[PDB]
């Protein structure tokens, strides 16, 4: 079980850990997150209490390195840091715990939750979908833009998801137009799933930091990623019956998961209804279709 | 964005631009069977390709063969529009292709974007005005050419015959519509009123009768009052109470 220590909290803030979260009061003696399970990425993120602009976080994986919080009275934020130091970190963890000023990692034996979010999810994705190569963590806030966004500024501070146009050269094939646009098959099965992400777990992985991204900063070029590579399945004839029954999963958890206060800025009108009462998957989403029309029968 | 009545002169500027109607490309009869079920059969059809400017009209001529073992015909029938745009914009040497499409009916954006990605500098826009071009078909020689078709054909018109000798493209345009506008609410009466006098002929190489530019000015009063006569009979307006401001609004309208 590995440890995220802090310098010192001294701005009162919301601190998230996955799909927890605890208030930090200004100045109050508290020194981390601890029992964080080994296997999965973790997303530790941050909204000051005296500007929730402030909304950014750190995408880790703690079998890579031993990684620390600390904040910056400069920038004015909480910022990851390596300890690239195995034995001062050891000597360091040991004496927070000692002193009991850490909270637990609140997984409850049973709960699957986080497992079922980030199934597919891997650091080595995040790391080209977030590029700032001399750091092993990524930063995410809800102002970074998509490269598709900065295409319709700042490069250096963007998220490379995959471009998905479905008015495109891309999409289409010469001579294949109506076929092509109405049947989204070629555009999944060809370009994105052979082509480019090389199998569905990839794809899967990228569409699910999509919608954490979404959730978890109100990134709004998240969100529409999120949204177009769902549209792009279920506007596809042609899919393979694995990656359905896998979506239904996915999608299922993302529903299960997003507070009930923010599914009228999270949740797209028209791909939903689209997705569940119109497309070739209208019938193969059946988990998803049951846990949509109880939860958020209003969007629908 | 839109095309409307705020943006109307833009249509007679020198930035070539086409209108595509698709409204008469799958034309049925809707029949009984032997059994009394109902049945389509397709009767021949044309694209409606207009420059605004010039008069230039491209009607491709859709033969029934088109939609033989197709599913989806109406939906079909756009795709096919779209196709066969794109086909004429290729076919046109660069300095003719148009700077922008307007289609007439909004379900012709999509298809005609996809088809058009090769020109991404063509803008697809769509119209608020409600122009009356499927009644191409109520024009004898247009009917004439689509239904005698025996394999897809593009026929050539000027649909402003020789008027731009005499009227600006925004005077011959306003004509276009307002006759087509007739034809379109009541057939009989529009074709009366251009075809009662004999002494009044078509030339062969023309669409419309030779009318002097004082006969020009009573056919268009005649159009106008018929336009009116039929909106009287359609809402049982008393149309001899109308006065000429709210005369004005109904053919706009
Ligand atoms: C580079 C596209 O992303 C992926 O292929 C992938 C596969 N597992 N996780 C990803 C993520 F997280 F980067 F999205």
């Amino acid at each position: 079980m590995n440890t995220v220590p802090f310098t010192s909290a001294p701005i009162e803030v919301t601190i998230g850990i996955d799909q927890y979260s605890f208030n930090v009061k200004e100045n109050q003696p508290f020194h981390g997150i601890k029992d964080i399970p080994i296997g999965h990425v973790h997303v530790i993120h941050f909204q000051h209490a005296d500007n929730s602009s402030m909304r950014y976080g750190y995408w880790f994986d703690c079998r890579m390195g031993n990684f620390y919080i600390q904040y910056d009275p400069k920038d004015g934020l909480y910022k990851m840091m390596e300890e690239r130091d195995g034995a001062k970190f050891e000597n360091i963890v040991h004496n927070f715990k000692e002193r009991q000023m850490m909270v637990s990692y609140p997984k409850i034996d049973e709960d699957d939750t986080w497992y079922n979010l980030t199934e597919f999810v891997q650091m080595d994705k995040i790391r080209k979908i977030v590029r700032k190569d001399e750091n092993q963590f990524s930063y995410v806030d809800s102002s970074m833009t998509t490269v598709q966004e900065n295409e319709l500024s700042d490069p250096a501070h963007s998220l490379n998801y995959t471009v998905i146009n479905f008015k495109s050269r891309e999409a289409i094939r010469p001579g294949h137009e109506m076929e092509d646009f109405l049947d989204k098959s070629y555009y999944l099965n060809t370009v994105m799933l052979q082509g480019i992400f090389k199998n569905s777990s990839n794809y899967f992985g990228e569409l699910q930091f999509a919608f954490l991204n979404a959730m978890f900063f109100g990134n709004y070029g998240s969100s529409l990623q999120w949204h177009a590579m769902i549209e792009l399945i279920c506007s596809s004839a042609t899919v393979p019956k694995h990656m359905l029954d896998k979506l239904d999963e996915i999608l299922y958890y993302q529903i299960k998961t997003l507070p009930e206060q923010y599914s009228d800025i999270l949740l797209n009108e028209r791909v939903w209804n689209i997705c569940l009462y119109s497309s070739f998957q209208k019938n193969s989403l059946h988990n998803t279709e049951k846990i949509m029309e109880n939860k958020y029968p209003e969007l629908l | 964005g839109a095309m409307n009545s705020s943006n109307y002169a833009e249509l007679f500027n020198n930035d070539i631009k086409l209108f595509v109607d698709d409204t008469n490309v799958y034309r049925v009869t809707v029949h009984k069977t032997f059994e009394g079920n109902v049945a389509t059969k397709a009767i021949n059809g044309c694209i409606f390709t207009l420059n605004p400017k010039t008069g230039h009209l491209f009607l491709k001529i859709i033969h029934t063969s088109v939609w033989a073992g197709q599913k989806r015909l109406s939906q079909l029938a756009k795709w096919k529009t779209a196709e066969e745009v794109s086909a004429l914009v290729r076919s046109l040497p660069k300095e003719e292709q148009p700077k922008q499409i307007i289609v007439t009916r909004k379900a012709m954006l999509d298809p005609l974007e996809v088809h058009m990605l090769d020109f991404p500098n063509i803008a697809i826009r769509p119209t608020e005005l409600r122009l009356p071009f499927s009644a191409a078909m109520s024009i004898d020689k247009l009917s004439d050419v689509v239904m005698k078709a025996t394999e897809p054909q593009m026929v050539l018109f000027n649909i402003y015959d020789d008027w731009l000798d005499r009227i600006s493209s925004y005077t011959a345009f306003s004509r276009l519509t307002l006759l087509l506008r007739a034809l379109k609410t009541n057939e009989e009466s529009a074709k009366m009123i251009l075809l009662s006098d004999p002494t009044i002929t078509i030339k062969s190489y023309h669409l419309w009768p030779s009318f002097t530019d004082e006969q020009w000015i009573t056919i268009e009063s005649q159009m106008r009052d018929l336009i009116l006569t039929e909106y009287g009979r359609k809402y049982n307006v008393n149309i001899s109470a109308l006065t000429q401001t709210e005369i004005k609004d109904i053919i706009l309208g």
